[PDB]
C-alpha cells in the first residue's frame, strides 16, 4: 500500500482547492446580485479565423446597440434569442439569463391554478372517459416505466362532440385531476387585427408550455377556425394552423406538456390532423340519453335538497335531445327558483319548469 | 412675500432635510413579478429595469402595476404612494 | 479651533499608481487607500498607493 499512500496528497490538494473556492465562489453574490436594466439579446455566431469564433448581438431597451461575446456560467437552455438577461451597469456581461413575456394579454390569458370540479361529478361515461383519465394519470406519475416499454404518450387528443355537451368543464375536471397548471385558450383569439399576431400566440403557447412547469392546456372552439377553404382570413388561420402542425409534426423533442383540443362540431374535418402528435386520440363524445342526462343531473343535483320522490320517468320524457350543459342549467334555474318558491325542498315540477323556461 | 416670509424662515431645515426624500427615479411602474427578490419594472422612458425589494416596504404591499416611489441611487423603492380623473 | 496651510505631498509613486488605477478606472467604481506618515501639522506626504478588488456596490 506504499504506492496507494500518495492519494492523501491529492485530497489534500481537492479539500484545498474546496476551501479556497468559497472567496472567488463568494463574489458570485456580489457581482452578481442585481441586473439592473432589461436587454434583448440576438444570436449571431462569429468566425474569429485557441481562438474560436463565438459573439452575440445585444439590443438594450433605450434602443443602443453594443458588442459582445457570448459569456456567463454554464448555458443549456440559453442561446436563444430572448430577453430578460443579466447585465452590469457598463460592462453589458451576460450573468443570468431568464426568458420573459410582456405583452401581458396572451402570457395572463387564462391563470387557474386549480379548478373545484372533479371526474366524479359525472354518470355514465366511465367507459369513454376511463382511457383519458388514463391518458393523463399515467403519462405524469409513470414516466418511469415508459423507458422499459418506449412509450411516449400523444400530445394530441380530439375531444369532439356537438355542443353544449360539456366538453370543457368536464376538460377541466379531468385538469383537476391531472394536478397540473391549467391554462385555457379560445379559438376566435388568433384572429387578431394587427399581422403575424398568430404566430406570437402559438409560440407564447409553445413558450410558456415548453418554457414553463409540467401544465395543461386545454383550448376549445378549434372547429371554428379549423376550415379547410380552397383573400380569406381563414387561410390565415391556416397559416397560423399549419405553424402550430408544423409544431406538432417538425419537433421531436415535443414529448413535453400535452396540447388538449376540444372542437364543437366535424364538419369541416382538417385531413391533416392526423400524427401521433397531433389529434389521434378520436373518442366519440355523443348526446347524452335521458339515462345519462338523469346520472350528471342526479350527481350534479345531490347537493341541492332533492325531494325522494323522484323516478326520473316524468324528466327521462321531458329531456329529448338535450345536452349536459343544458340538464345543467335546469339543475341552476331550479336552484334560482326554488329559492323563491318558499319550500326549502326541491319539488318535481321544477325539472320541467326550467326545461320550459329556458327552452 | 408675506407667505413666503414664515416659510422662508422655515427653510432652514429644509438644508437639513434636503438629505433625505430626495430620492426620484420618475416613478417607474412594475409589469409583474417573477418571484418575491427580483421585481421586473418598466419606467415611462421605454427601458425595463430590474431590483430587489427594499426593506422599508412590506411585499405585500406591492399591487401589479403600482405607481410607487424608488431611488434613483440604490434603485430601491423608498415609500410608496396612494396615487384618471 | 485653529487651522495652518497644508500642502499635500505627491511623488511619482502614487502617481502612477493613479495611472495604472486609471488604466483600470473602468466605469464600475473602484476603491484605494493611501499611505504615509504624518512629520507636523501643515505637511502631508504619500508614500504606499495599493488597489481594491471591485464590488457591485462601488
Amino acid at each position: 500500500k506504499i504506492m496507494k499512500s500518495e492519494v492523501l496528497r491529492v485530497t489534500h490538494e481537492l479539500q484545498a482547492m474546496k476551501d479556497k473556492i468559497k472567496e472567488n465562489s463568494e463574489k458570485i453574490k456580489v457581482n452578481k446580485t442585481l441586473p439592473y436594466l432589461v436587454s434583448n439579446v440576438i444570436e449571431l455566431l462569429d468566425v474569429d479565423p485557441q481562438r474560436k469564433g463565438k459573439c452575440a448581438v445585444i439590443k438594450t431597451s433605450t434602443r443602443q446597440t453594443y458588442f459582445l461575446p457570448v459569456i456567463g456560467l454554464v448555458d443549456a437552455e440559453k442561446l436563444k434569442p430572448g430577453d430578460l438577461v443579466g447585465v452590469n451597469k457598463d460592462s453589458y456581461l451576460i450573468l443570468e439569463t431568464l426568458p420573459t413575456e410582456y405583452d401581458s394579454r396572451v402570457k395572463a390569458m387564462e391563470v387557474d391554478e386549480r379548478p373545484t370540479e372533479q371526474y366524479s361529478d359525472i354518470g355514465g361515461l366511465d367507459k369513454q372517459i376511463q382511457e383519458l383519465v388514463e391518458a393523463i394519470v399515467l403519462p405524469m406519475n409513470h414516466k418511469e416505466k415508459f423507458e422499459n416499454l418506449g412509450i411516449q404518450p400523444p400530445k394530441g387528443v380530439l375531444m369532439y362532440g356537438p355542443p353544449g355537451t360539456g366538453k370543457t368543464l368536464l376538460a377541466r375536471a379531468c385538469a383537476a385531476q391531472t394536478k397540473a397548471t391549467f391554462l385555457k385558450l379560445a379559438g376566435p383569439q388568433l384572429v387578431q387585427m394587427f399581422i403575424g399576431d398568430g404566430a406570437k400566440l402559438v409560440r407564447d403557447a409553445f413558450a410558456l408550455a415548453k418554457e414553463k412547469a409540467p401544465s395543461i392546456i386545454f383550448i376549445d372552439e378549434l372547429d371554428a377556425i379549423g376550415t379547410k377553404r380552397f383573400k380569406a382570413g381563414d387561410r390565415e388561420v391556416q397559416r397560423t394552423m399549419l405553424e402550430l402542425l408544423n409544431q406538432l409534426d417538425g419537433f421531436q423533442p415535443n414529448t413535453q406538456v400535452k396540447v388538449i383540443a376540444a372542437t364543437n362540431r366535424v364538419d369541416i374535418l382538417d385531413p391533416a390532423l392526423l400524427r401521433s402528435g397531433r389529434l389521434d386520440r378520436k373518442i366519440e363524445f355523443p348526446m347524452p340519453n335521458e339515462e345519462a342526462r338523469a346520472r350528471i343531473m342526479q350527481i350534479h343535483s345531490r347537493k341541492m335538497n332533492v325531494s325522494p320522490d323522484v323516478n326520473y320517468e316524468e324528466l327521462a320524457r321531458c329531456t329529448d335531445d338535450f345536452n349536459g350543459a343544458q340538464c345543467k342549467a335546469v339543475c341552476v334555474e331550479a336552484g334560482m327558483i326554488a329559492l323563491r318558491r318558499g319550500a326549502t325542498e326541491l319539488t318535481h315540477e321544477d325539472y320541467m319548469e326550467g326545461i320550459l323556461e329556458v327552452q | 412675500a408675506p407667505p413666503a416670509l414664515w416659510d422662508l424662515a422655515a427653510d432652514k431645515q429644509t438644508l437639513q432635510s434636503e438629505q433625505p426624500l430626495q430620492v426620484a427615479r420618475c416613478t417607474k411602474i412594475i409589469n409583474a413579478d417573477s418571484e418575491d427578490p427580483k421585481y421586473i419594472i418598466n419606467v415611462k422612458q421605454f427601458a425595463k429595469f430590474v431590483v430587489d425589494l427594499s426593506d422599508q416596504v412590506a411585499p405585500t404591499d406591492i399591487e401589479e402595476g403600482m405607481r410607487v416611489g424608488v431611488d434613483r441611487n440604490k434603485y430601491q423603492i423608498h415609500i410608496p404612494l396612494p396615487p384618471p380623473t | 479651533a485653529v487651522d495652518t496651510a497644508e500642502q499635500v505631498y505627491i511623488s511619482s509613486l502614487a502617481l502612477l499608481k493613479m495611472l495604472k488605477h486609471g488604466r483600470a478606472g473602468v466605469p464600475m467604481e473602484v476603491m484605494g487607500l493611501m499611505l504615509g506618515e504624518f512629520v507636523d501639522d501643515y505637511t502631508v506626504r504619500v508614500i504606499d498607493v495599493f488597489a481594491m478588488p471591485q464590488s457591485g456596490t462601488g
